[PDB]
């Protein structure tokens, strides 16, 4: 759609660039949340999706309270970066050049955890950088255990895992490859990709 | 203004974003500072060049600057005399101070003294200084045309030169003439001593027991070790002194020898000249008649490639198991931390020498690539497959990455290594010495007390600042059942004189009535134990220094040992045949995805090589000769990864844009169309700390001005 | 005794050397990041006299 | 005692490296420092170009406008920038810290 | 805006001139302390008085270093931000051209 | 691996400028008399590295007393004459060929001529004709070496450089090989 309206009308495409780029940080969320909906109108690729948000806000029942969702929320990263050394065993995990990515479709797992955080924690108000570090970490030190064995089966595809991890950090915008050489070097993803296009 | 307020301005800048070892303790450093002064005069004639060449020539005897090209020629070489001069006084006292050193130590006496294992180890190290430096005389060439042109331009300007000035020249003349002159001189000195041949048998012991138990941390040592073998063995066979005798007396074995040599035939001996060594077994006088002994002569293990995947698991396993120790722990972390620490160096240093090994062993055997080619560019460009550069320069990087972690875990490190040296060297005196004291108090055992004593007096911490008086074994009565004491805490390692005193006084306990009869099981064990343990001690204190020591691989740009064998018609060899440039080169020809990312690791070589120069060498032609080379090397490399890099991107956008339809009718018919192999230029684009020379370089900035470039010629092109 | 004396001095040089090494660690990685935060600088900093010059070519008469 | 002769010789030479150490700091902020102020006046430069455009570009007069013939190319062509850097490790731009490691170390034509 | 200029020249030159006076009297000082320790019959005194010295040149040292870090920091983010208020003038400026040419097309 | 070779001969027959030109690729005409020198070179020779240390002795009469000390412990001998003097062509006969052998009886000797060059030139052979002396010619070397039962006869030029790389090729060629 934005390659589409690029060529049709580049006055109102550029209006609205100049309009998102330089909205002052310290604004309200409401009026953020306004341009976030007007430029995914537009195609453009905000950060946060308005989207989601929304349909992620109509939800309740008896047992709910801001409290406990938002701890639920928090608990959900944690029970993801575990699971995540499971995928080794996987045969269909098999990362391939021709695809840049996995057979299983595991390779969007890192925007869907990164749209999930922000919906989550934009809507009940916590901070999103705080939490995406702890995932990391956590999810750092589970990929550094499950490399340290050398079970045939279990560890099958140790190295599309790491890739996921690469792919983690780099698509999401509030993680900085800082992080991930402090709790993962980057030795690791550069073996993990020789071995795969060998 | 205190230790403490210091302490807190620092941690500010972290947030922002007996008299008998006194003697022997003399003579080991007086050897010491001879082979330094020794590698200073290797280092001088392995930095030779031919400085006759530019002094103009004479045609006729006419010529009105005869006289003068005559002054010319000698202000410019008499610098170099005279380091001739002292680099022939220094051999011969050397090899003076060397023999005298064996008479006394060769005397009856050694019949019942032992002597020392770090002595041993210098004596090697001393007789390896000797066959280094006569392999340099041997094979420079350009030092004795030098030495000639000085000669007859003195002679002809006729420096009012006197009688010893004649006599001195004459000499030195002589000297360089001589083959293997060192060599020879050493052992006609040493023939004359009876029983020379045992304190050579006993150096040889020593480095097989150190090759077997692994007991090296460095690929110098684990080279001088099989040095050292060599020329110990080639020194025994002579009129008086047989290898085979002693071997029938299993005072020497050589099947061990015959087996490492086998598994390993070229060690280098400074720069790029390569010995073999079972060239000293080729040169020993006995050999003719018992050659079928020897099996290592015969000529299958140094294709690397194959060698991968046990380094692949190991480099794995280890950073997994690191990567997790990114206010005071107990002793278990610490030790922890020590083992790691000692594991990686080891790892460092296996992986330094399978590189350096391949490569020595590469030059020495030439391939049999034109008609026409220099001797450099078959041993080295024409002896390398595709496969094999690979694994080289996947082994560089390697080494590197590790390399670079374990220089950032340097403070953590030194200090887990200084809190367990001290603790385990002084629960060790405090207590593990308190049985033996008691069982040499009860019977008079005067020879153990005066060592005992000594070990735990000149290292021992009392937290108290004296000794307990209440201590049992001191008056020699039984201990009750405690007497517990508790030992003080700390991060410091023990000094250099101490440990080198604390160790030879614990080694000369256990020795081959002798003073070892008079001593337990269980009190042995543990000296054997803390004797085994500690060599490493000094190595880890000084964690940087081992560091840089083990991960060094700046032996792979110099040459000048083959500039010498061009007969002089090179100044230097083009770029194309240097290491680096034909790794990167190979890689980015073949546009191999999996190695694109290791293009980097093969050009910081420079960076290596110049320092190594600059701190050691203390030469700066060396230097410029680095700097011309990268200027160039790096335009290229720059101006063959923006050209694939905006194909590569240009052929995807194409096949992209691409109809599906079309290619699935097309590849049913047969006339499918190959997709483009992905790549890994993602990390080369970002990349912006590009340090080389000790200078920043912006990648993104010059592949950002080849593109526009491209793009703008492309547009043009279609319109 | 002077063996004490001595092993609290060598402590005192011990922890001077590291808090010099830690000082030299953080320079070494001070100047690496502001190195890199001043080239992405330039890098914009050029493009903008690109992008102005291009500007005033476009609006410039005669 | 010699020990105590041997402790301040250690802090003698802790005080040479730490003066080492403020040689090794002076340098790389001098240097951060030159290289910014050039920034600095090429910021202040495009500042002044962009203001000036700014009051040019709030005075066009619509009418003023005017066209050439179709068949006139004699316009001279923009051409951008093509400034590729080069012969980027030479002697001259090299790190005074390079410069004392160099000069440390050692270093006939007529009548030929 | 006169705060950059006042630490443009103002404070990294006066940091340097300090590093250069703090590297004299390092040497200095070390000088003293060395000739102080040989020459004075109490040793001990030497040992405190090089030991306090020592500190206070660390201590300083690492007070300098912080100070100049943060002065570079704080300038180049003015920087960043002027560069920031300079590209959206420029965007402003290229979409009154782009409007302004095709009024006159029209 | 390592051959030492020394090359003997009457004085100013061109043994300082063979040596001189084959290691330094240069010449000169300037007459500094000998008492002794050493020059060094590494060729491959028949596919091998060989080092090929190389020793220059004094023809004068006087330094006779130098001279004997170069010859134990020596692989090859090079006898050096020049081709426009007969009186060194006849010391080979005289002598050279006995003070090799008594010193070194079983080592091999090369026999090779010098200033080839000037063989063919009119001015130098002319002077020649005003002693009464004829220049040397092919055959006559191929006798003298069969009487003194050398390896081989060659001939050379420095200035020219025409067979200045054979005659220390095959000398290497008569000691390695047989
Ligand atoms: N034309 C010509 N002259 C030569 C040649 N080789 C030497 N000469 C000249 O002969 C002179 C003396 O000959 P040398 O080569 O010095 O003789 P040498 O064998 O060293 O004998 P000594 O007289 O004992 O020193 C030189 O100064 C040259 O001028 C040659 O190949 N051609
Ligand atoms: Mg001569």
């Amino acid at each position: 759609l934005r390659d589409v309206l690029s060529y049709h009308i580049p006055f109102l495409v550029s209006s609205i660039e100049d309009f998102k780029d330089h909205i002052p940080r310290e604004t309200d969320m409401k009026v953020a949340m306004n341009v976030y909906e007007l430029s995914s109108a537009a195609g453009l690729p905000c950060e946060i999706d308005p989207a989601l948000v929304v349909a992620l806000s109509s939800q309740k029942s008896e047992n709910i309270s801001p409290e406990e969702e938002y701890k639920i929320a928090c608990l959900l990263m944690v029970f993801v970066a575990v699971s995540l050394p499971t995928l080794a065993s996987n045969v269909m995990s098999q990362y391939s050049p021709a695809i840049e990515g996995h057979c299983n479709n595991i390779h969007c797992l890192a925007k869907a955890i990164n749209q999930i955080a922000a919906a989550l924690f934009t809507i009940h108000k916590g901070s999103i950088e705080d939490r995406l570090k702890e995932f990391l970490a956590l999810a750092s030190s589970s990929l550094l255990k499950i490399g340290q064995e050398t079970d045939k089966t279990t560890t099958r595809n140790r190295e599309s895992v790491y890739l996921l991890l690469d792919m983690i950090v780099q698509e999401s915008p509030f993680l900085t490859m800082d992080l991930l050489e402090s709790c993962f070097p980057y030795v690791l993803l550069r073996n993990a990709y020789h071995a795969v296009y060998k | 203004v205190t230790l403490e307020d210091a302490l807190s301005n620092v941690d500010l800048l972290e947030e922002l974003p007996i008299a008998r070892y006194i003697e022997q303790a003399t003579v080991h450093s007086s050897m010491n500072e001879m082979l330094e002064e020794g590698q200073e005069y290797a280092v001088m004639l392995y930095t030779w060049r031919s400085c006759s060449r530019a002094i103009p020539q004479v045609k006729c005897n006419e010529q009105p600057n005869r006289v003068e090209i005559y002054e010319k020629t000698v202000e410019v070489l008499e610098p170099e005399v005279t380091k001739l001069m002292n680099f022939m006084y220094f051999q011969r006292n050397a090899i003076e101070r060397f023999c005298g050193e064996v008479r006394r130590l060769c005397h009856a006496e050694r019949r019942k003294d032992f002597v020392s294992e770090a002595y041993l180890i210098t004596l090697g190290k001393f007789i390896n200084m000797f066959a280094v430096l006569d392999e340099l005389k041997n094979m420079k060439c350009s030092v004795k045309n030098d030495h000639s042109a000085y000669k007859r331009a003195a002679q002809f300007l006729r420096k009012m030169a006197d009688p010893q000035s004649i006599q001195e020249s004459q000499n030195l003349s002589m000297f360089l003439a001589n083959h293997n002159k060192i060599t020879q001189s050493l052992q006609q000195q040493l023939e004359v001593i009876s029983g020379y041949e045992e304190l050579l048998a006993d150096i040889v012991n020593l480095c097989v027991d150190y090759y077997e138990n692994r007991m090296y941390l460095t690929p110098s040592e684990k080279h001088m070790l099989l040095k050292v073998m060599g020329f110990g063995l080639y020194l025994m066979d002579g009129s008086v002194s047989n290898i085979y005798k002693l071997d029938a007396k299993k005072r020497i074995n050589l099947s061990k020898i015959d087996k490492y040599f086998k598994q390993l035939q070229v060690v280098p001996l400074f720069g790029d000249m390569q010995i073999e060594l079972a060239r000293y077994i080729k040169t020993s006088a006995h050999y003719e008649e018992n050659k079928s002994r020897w099996t290592c002569t015969s000529s299958p293990q140094y294709n690397i490639c194959e060698q991968m995947i046990q380094i692949r698991e190991d480099h794995m396993r280890f950073i997994s198991e690191l990567a997790r120790y990114s206010a005071q722990k107990t002793d278990a972390e610490y030790r922890k931390l020590f083992d790691l620490a000692l594991q990686g160096l080891q790892l460092l240093s296996q992986w330094s020498a399978h590189v350096m090994e391949v490569y020595s062993w590469k030059l020495v055997h030439p391939t049999d690539c034109p008609d026409s080619a220099e001797e450099y560019e078959r041993a080295t460009r024409y002896n390398y497959t595709s496969e094999e550069k690979f694994a080289l320069v996947e082994v560089i990087a390697m080494i590197k990455g590790l390399q670079v972690l374990m220089g950032r875990m340097e403070s953590v490190f030194n200090h887990a290594i200084r809190h367990t040296v001290y603790a385990a060297l002084q629960d060790f005196s405090q207590v593990t010495l308190r049985e033996p004291l008691r069982q040499a108090i009860k019977k008079k055992k005067n020879v153990i007390q005066s060592v005992l004593q000594a070990i735990r007096k000149t290292v021992c911490d009392w937290e108290t600042g004296h000794e307990p008086f209440n201590d049992p074994a001191l008056r020699g009565e039984k201990d009750p059942k405690g007497f517990d004491i508790k030992v003080p805490r700390r991060a410091v390692g023990p000094s250099s004189t101490q440990l080198y005193m604390v160790r030879t006084m614990l080694e000369s306990l256990i020795a081959d009535k002798t003073l070892r009869s008079s001593l337990e099981g269980p009190t042995i064990l543990d000296i054997e134990k803390f004797h085994r343990e500690s060599f490493f001690y000094t190595h880890l204190i000084n964690f940087s220094e081992t560091l840089q020591q083990c991960c060094d691989l700046s032996q792979l740009w110099f040459r000048e040992f083959f500039l010498e064998l061009t007969m002089g018609r090179r100044i230097q060899f083009p770029i194309e045949m240097s290491m680096p440039w034909i790794l990167t080169d190979h890689i980015l020809e073949t546009k191999e995805a999996s190695m694109m990312e290791y293009v980097l690791y093969s050009l910081d070589l420079y960076n290596d090589s110049a320092h190594y120069a600059l701190t050691r060498f203390n030469k700066q032609f060396l230097y410029d000769e680095i700097e011309a080379e990268v200027n160039l090397c790096f335009d290229q490399f720059v101006y063959k990864l923006a050209d694939q890099i905006f194909a590569y991107y240009k052929v995807m956008a194409g096949s992209l844009l691409l109809d599906k339809r079309l290619r699935s009718e097309c590849k049913n018919q047969g006339a499918t169309i190959h997709l483009p192999p992905s790549n890994r230029y993602e990390t080369l684009l970002k990349q912006r700390h590009v340090q080389l020379l000790g200078r920043s370089i912006d990648l993104n900035r010059l592949i950002t001005q080849r593109v526009s470039a491209a793009m703008y010629k492309s547009l043009e092109l279609a319109i | 005794r002077e063996i004490h004396q001595d092993w609290a001095n060598r402590e005192y040089i011990e922890i001077i050397t590291s808090s010099i090494k830690k000082i030299a660690d953080f320079l070494n990685s001070f100047d690496m990041s502001c190195r890199s935060r001043l080239a992405t600088l330039n890098e914009k900093l050029t493009a903008l006299e690109r992008r102005i010059e291009y500007i005033e070519a476009r609006v410039t008469k005669g | 005692n010699e020990l105590e002769c041997v402790t301040n010789i250690s802090l003698a030479n802790i005080i040479r490296q730490l003066s080492s150490l403020s040689k090794y700091a002076e340098d790389i902020f001098g240097e951060l420092f030159n290289e910014a102020h050039s920034f600095s006046f090429r910021v202040n430069s495009l500042q002044e170009r962009v203001d000036r455009l700014s009051v040019s570009v709030t005075q066009l007069d619509p009418k003023e406008e005017e066209l050439s013939l179709q068949d006139i190319t004699m316009r001279k062509a923009f051409r951008s920038s093509t400034i590729q850097d080069q012969q980027l490790f030479d002697r001259k731009t090299l790190p005074i810290p390079l410069q004392e490691t160099y000069d440390v170390c050692e270093q006939l034509t007529p009548y030929r | 805006m006169a705060e950059l200029q006042m630490l443009l020249e103002e404070e990294i030159p006066g940091g340097r001139r300090a590093l250069f006076d703090s590297y004299t009297n390092l040497e200095r000082v070390a000088d003293y302390c060395e000739n102080n320790y040989i020459q004075s019959a109490d040793k001990q005194r030497a040992l405190e008085e090089t030991k306090a010295y020592t500190t206070q040149s660390l201590a300083s040292v690492a007070y300098l270093i912080n100070t100049l870090a943060n002065n570079v920091l704080q300038m180049l983010d003015i920087q960043a931000s002027q560069l920031r208020r300079m590209e959206s003038s420029i965007n402003h400026i290229s979409q009154t051209v782009d409007i302004h040419k095709e009024k006159v097309a029209r | 691996q390592a051959i030492k070779c020394v090359v003997v001969g009457d004085g100013a027959v061109g043994k300082t400028c063979l040596l001189i030109s084959y290691t330094t690729n240069a010449f000169s005409g300037e007459y500094i008399p000998t008492v002794f020198d050493n020059y060094s070179a590494n060729v491959m020779v028949d596919g091998k590295p060989v080092n090929l240390g190389l020793w220059d002795t004094a023809g004068l009469e006087d330094y006779d007393r130098l001279r004997p000390l170069s010859y134990p412990q020596t692989d090859v001998f090079l006898i050096c004459f020049s081709l426009v003097s007969p009186a060194s062509f006849e010391n080979v006969r005289a002598k050279w060929y006995p003070e090799v052998r008594h010193h070194c009886p079983n080592t091999p000797i090369i026999l090779v001529g010098t200033k080839l060059d000037l063989r063919d030139d009119k001015d130098t052979i002319e002077k020649l004709k005003e002693k009464k002396l004829t220049p040397i010619t092919y055959p006559q070397g191929l006798a003298m070496a069969k009487e003194i039962g050398a390896v081989k006869y060659l001939e050379c030029s420095a200035l020219t450089q025409r067979g200045l790389k054979t005659v220390f090729d095959e000398a290497i060629r008569a000691v390695l090989c047989p």
